[PDB]
């Protein structure tokens, strides 16, 4: 399953 | 900005054989951007329907996709992929051999 | 044995024309599972081998709304990005960004990956201490900093050592053989004439899982690197591979020549000849 979202760059 | 040129092969599914369904497959690989054209000609004419995997990418970040058609292979029909990028002046066109 | 879980994202700004394009795609080892696309009729993770087809509407349901999510943060990012290299708002930029685990086989983490590519150039790496950045340049230290202050890298250690782990080793018991089986070659050799002194061998792959393998003919047992034209190993469709390897020979030495064949599907790796 994908990881949950990132922090903008 | 970084362009690399498309890879092309142009191969069947399974080993040709004269009346029997198969796929014909054009592989683009090491391409960078992912903006790309492909068709598959059947006698030098468009093929439709022509489906393509999901965009993907190799470790050093350059694009592939397969695209490809089910297909009867015959003597007399003819083959190709016709490819543009950015990196190309003109479009290529690489042909099918049932012996590659 | 052995195995790997890794997502690739791709987003492609398009100014002009509305948000990214945003594609996803998961594999486990050489197998794609999953796929994603932001400009679909009504955008959700879909399934893409059989074995994940099991998995309850509450994995497509959460995996949906995290892509949906991550288009609009990688749509941030790629604003960011051209601010940082002080590019044009009217050009078309990529953002590709690669993440998962490689796991022994008691399932174990080996080694965690989170990594992303600007333009084509690496651009900011997780390294493998799961816990610090390498950025590649001034842009990429911006985003480091922000990362650092956010604890970014902790979000991404717990998901690597977690998730990332326990939801492979899922996926491996319920793929069975056709994740844990390699599936070996189907071998032959074919013979073109080229003139009355010449003839090409040609030494064919097919139908093999996963994708490494090895070609070589030699000529009495000896190694023919110099001569041989080897084919980038190319997906026949099915989930499977190919690769030829072939040589220009005199004609009537093709009794010389053998081909080398090395596959994890392989009992011992194959000899073969023209016959
Ligand atoms: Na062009």
């Amino acid at each position: 399953e994908p990881r949950x979202p990132s922090h903008s760059m | 900005m970084i362009q690399r040129t498309p890879k092309i092969q142009v191969y069947s599914r399974h080993p040709a054989e004269n009346g029997k369904s198969n796929f014909l497959n054009c592989y683009v690989s090491g391409f960078h951007p992912s903006d790309i054209e492909v068709d598959l000609l059947k006698n030098g004419e468009r093929i439709e329907k022509v489906e393509h995997s999901d965009l993907s990418f190799s470790k050093d970040w350059s694009f592939y996709l397969l695209y490809y058609t089910e297909f009867t292979p015959t003597e007399k029909d003819e083959y190709a992929c016709r490819v543009n990028h950015v990196t190309l002046s003109q479009p290529k066109i690489v042909k099918w051999d049932r012996d590659m | 044995g052995s195995h790997s879980m890794r997502y690739f994202y791709t987003s492609v700004s398009r100014p002009g024309r509305g948000e990214p394009r945003f594609i996803s795609v998961g594999y486990v080892d050489d197998t794609q599972f999953v796929r994603f696309d932001s400009d679909a009729a009504s955008p959700r993770e879909e399934p893409r081998a059989p074995w994940i087809e099991q998995e309850g509407p509450e994995y497509w349901d959460r995996n949906t709304q995290i892509y949906k999510a991550q288009a609009q943060t990688d749509r941030e990012s790629l604003r960011n990005l051209r601010g940082y290299y002080n590019q044009s708002e009217a050009g078309s930029h990529t953002l590709q960004s690669m993440y998962g685990c490689d796991v022994g086989p008691d399932g174990r983490l080996l080694r965690g990956h989170d990594q992303y590519a600007y333009d084509g150039k690496d651009y900011i790496a997780l390294n493998e201490d799961l816990r610090s950045w390498t950025a590649a340049d001034t842009a990429a230290q911006i985003t480091q900093r922000k990362w650092e202050a956010a604890r970014e890298a902790e979000q991404r250690r717990a998901y690597l050592e977690g998730e990332c782990v326990e939801w492979l080793r899922r996926y491996l018991e319920n793929g069975k053989d056709k994740l844990e089986r390699a599936d070996p070659p189907k071998t032959h050799v074919t013979h073109h004439p080229i003139s009355d002194h010449e003839a090409t061998l040609r030494c064919w792959a097919l139908g093999f899982y996963p994708a490494e393998i090895t070609l070589t003919w030699q000529r009495d047992g000896e190694d023919q690197t110099q001569d041989t034209e080897l084919v980038e190993t190319r997906p026949a469709g099915d989930r499977t591979f190919q690769k030829w390897a072939a040589v220009v020979v005199p004609s009537g030495e093709e009794q010389r020549y053998t081909c080398h064949v090395q596959h994890e599907g392989l009992p011992k790796p194959l000899t073969l000849r023209w016959e």
